[PDB]
C-alpha cells in the first residue's frame, strides 16, 4: 500500500485551521486503519488519531479524524503554536508484502506575531587557530518569520565555507532561533581583520562585527 | 511501559548488523511488534512486524525481505538482523507495538502507541571522531551587561549523535541548542548557546558523545 499525503507543506495563522489529506492505493482494512501522527524533534511520534477518527487519550478534540476507505483527512481547528511540527498518517491493508505504509509527511509552520532578531558573533577561542582551520559563529535569537545571512570578511562578501542550521518554532511564541558558522584556514583568518555578519528579516537587516586581536 | 532499542556502532558499507529491542512493564508475543526508520532529515519508513504467540505472523516492506530479519529472542525482547548494509540504511531505527483496543477486544493496523526512543545506525567508510569543543562568548572589548549569550561550539564529530546538557541537566531556561549540520568533509559540527544574569556562576556545557565514549566538561567566563 501507498499513502499520498498532501500538502507537503502548509503555513496558517495562530486560531487558524489546517487540513491534511491522506489517499491510499487501495482501500484499507475495515476501510477505517489510518492513524495519525505529531513528529518533533528529537522524539518520536505521538498518536494523535486511529481508526480514521478516535482521538488518542489525552489528545485535544482540536485535531479531528474524518474518512473512510481510501481518502482520510485531519483537520486541527484552532491552532496553537504547540502544533507546530510534521504530521504523518499511517495505514494498513493486511498482514503482508508492503502492508502498513507512512505518508511522506506534511509540515505545519504556524504563523506567531513577527519579531525582529537579536545578533550575536562569537570570535574564535585562541584554541581554535592553533588547529590550523578556525570556525566563527553567528546566531540570531528570537525571530519570525525566516531571515538569510551574509558573511563579509573586510567588506568583501563571502561564498564559501559557511553553514546555518535553524532550531524548531518555540511552542510557546512561534520564534525560531539560527546558528550560523563561517570556516577558514589560520593563514586566511590571520590575514584579514574586519569580520562580519549581517543577518537580514526582509526589509530589516542586523549586522555585527568585530576585529581580529581586539582582545 | 517503556521500549529501548539498542545496538549499531557506525559501520562500513557491506557490513550486518543486529538491533534489540528490550521492553519493560509488556510482553511482547501476543503483540504486533515492528521497527520502523527515519533517515536525517527525511520521511518514516515501516519496515516490518512479528506476532510470536500463537500462529507465528511475520510480514516485511518489500525492500526489506531478503535483506533485513525480524525475530524474537525473548519474552521481553525483538531483533531486526540487517545485511549488505548501505549508506542509505544510515537513520533511526525504532521499535513500536501496532495495537488498539476497543472494549473487550484488541486490533491493530498501523496504529503504533507505543514507541522506543532509537538506536542511530550510521554506515559509513569514514573513521569515527570524537568532537573539538570549544567556548562561545563576547568579544572581550565589549562593556559587560546586565545578561550575557555564552555557548559552546561543537566542531568536526562522527558519528552523531552528541548530547548536550548545562550544569549537569540543572541549568534548562534560556538553553538553545542548535541541530547539528554535516560538512563536506563528512564530520558533523553544532552549537549550544544559554542566556544568564552575570551575577550567577559559571556555566558549564556538558557534550556527550557515547559513539566514542567521550564526555567533554567546558566552563565558559565572559
Ligand atoms: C474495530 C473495527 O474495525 N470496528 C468496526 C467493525 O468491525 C467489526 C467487523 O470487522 C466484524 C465483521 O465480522 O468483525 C469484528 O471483528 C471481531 C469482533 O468484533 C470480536 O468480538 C471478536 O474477537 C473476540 C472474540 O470473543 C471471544 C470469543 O467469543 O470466544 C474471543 O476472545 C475472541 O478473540 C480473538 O481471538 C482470536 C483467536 O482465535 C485472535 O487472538 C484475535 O486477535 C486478532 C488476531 O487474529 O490476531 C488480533 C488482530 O490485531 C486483529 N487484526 C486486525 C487487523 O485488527 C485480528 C482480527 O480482528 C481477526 O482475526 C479477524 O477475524 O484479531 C482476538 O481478537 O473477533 C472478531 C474478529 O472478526 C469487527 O469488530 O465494523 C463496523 C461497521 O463498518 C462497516 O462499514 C462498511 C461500509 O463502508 C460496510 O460494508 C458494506 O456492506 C453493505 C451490506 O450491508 C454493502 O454490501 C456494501 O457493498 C459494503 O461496502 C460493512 O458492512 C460495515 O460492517 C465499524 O463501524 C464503522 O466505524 C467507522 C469509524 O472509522 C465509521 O464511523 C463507519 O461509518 C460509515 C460506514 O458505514 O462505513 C462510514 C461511511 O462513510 C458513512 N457513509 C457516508 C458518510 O456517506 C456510513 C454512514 O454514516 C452509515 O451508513 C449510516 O447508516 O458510516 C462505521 O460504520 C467498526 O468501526
Amino acid at each position: 500500500v501507498v499513502l499520498t499525503q498532501t500538502p507537503s507543506s502548509v503555513s496558517a495563522a495562530v486560531g487558524g485551521s489546517v487540513t491534511i489529506s491522506c489517499q491510499s492505493s487501495q482501500s484499507l482494512y475495515n476501510n477505517n486503519r489510518l492513524a495519525w501522527y505529531q513528529q518533533k524533534a528529537g522524539q518520536p511520534p505521538k498518536l494523535l488519531i486511529y481508526k480514521a477518527s478516535t482521538l488518542e487519550s489525552g489528545v485535544p478534540s482540536r485535531f479531528k479524524g474524518s474518512g473512510a476507505g481510501t481518502q482520510f483527512t485531519l483537520t486541527i481547528s484552532d491552532v496553537v503554536c504547540d502544533d507546530a511540527a510534521t504530521y504523518y498518517c499511517a495505514g494498513y491493508k493486511s498482514n503482508s508484502d508492503d502492508g502498513t505504509a507512512f505518508g511522506g509527511g506534511t509540515e505545519v509552520v504556524v504563523k506567531g506575531d513577527p519579531v525582529a532578531p537579536t545578533v550575536l558573533i562569537f570570535p574564535p577561542a585562541a584554541d581554535q587557530v592553533a588547529t590550523g582551520t578556525v570556525t566563527i559563529v553567528c546566531v540570531a535569537n528570537k525571530y519570525f518569520p525566516d531571515v538569510t545571512v551574509t558573511w563579509e570578511v573586510d567588506g568583501t562578501t563571502q561564498t564559501t565555507g559557511i553553514e546555518n542550521s535553524k532550531t524548531p518554532q518555540n511552542s510557546a511564541d512561534c520564534t525560531y532561533n539560527l546558528s550560523s558558522t563561517l570556516t577558514l584556514t589560520s593563514t586566511q583568518y590571520n590575514s584579514h581583520k574586519e569580520y562580519t555578519c549581517k543577518v537580514t528579516q526582509g526589509t530589516t537587516s542586523v549586522v555585527q562585527s568585530f576585529n581580529r586581536g581586539d582582545c | 511501559q517503556s521500549l529501548e532499542e539498542s545496538g549499531g556502532d557506525l559501520v562500513k558499507p557491506g557490513a550486518s548488523l543486529t538491533l534489540t529491542c528490550k521492553a519493560s512493564g509488556l510482553d511482547l508475543p501476543s503483540y504486533f511488534m515492528c521497527w520502523v526508520r527515519q533517515a536525517p532529515g527525511k520521511g518514516l519508513e515501516w519496515i516490518a512486524c512479528i506476532r510470536s504467540s500463537s500462529n507465528e505472523i511475520l510480514y516485511y516492506a518489500s525492500w526489506a525481505k531478503g535483506r533485513f530479519t525480524i525475530s524474537k529472542t525473548s519474552s521481553t525482547t525483538v531483533t531486526l538482523q540487517m545485511t549488505s548494509l548501505t549508506a542509505a540504511d544510515t537513520a533511526t531505527y525504532f521499535c513500536a507495538r501496532d495495537y488498539f483496543g476497543e472494549g473487550d477486544v484488541f486490533y491493530h493496523g498501523g496504529v503504533f502507541g507505543l514507541w522506543g526512543s532509537g538506536t542511530l545506525v550510521t554506515v559509513s567508510s569514514g573513521q569515527p571522531k570524537a568532537p573539538s569543543v570549544f567556548p562561545l562568548a563576547p568579544c572581550c572589548g565589549d562593556t559587560p551587561s546586565s545578561t550575557v549569550t555564552l555557548g559552546c561550539l561543537v566542531k568536526g564529530y562522527l558519528p552523531e549523535p552528541v548530547t548536550v546538557t548545562w550544569n549537569s541537566g540543572t541549568l534548562t531556561n534560556g538553553v538553545r541548542t542548535f541541530p547539528s549540520v554535516r560538512q563536506s568533509s563528512g564530520l558533523y559540527s553544532l552549537s549550544s548557546v544559554v542566556s544568564v544574569t552575570s551575577s550567577s556562576q559559571p556555566v558549564t556545557c556538558n557534550v556527550a558523545h557515547p559513539a566514542t565514549n567521550t564526555k567533554v566538561d567546558k566552563t565558559v567566563a565572559p
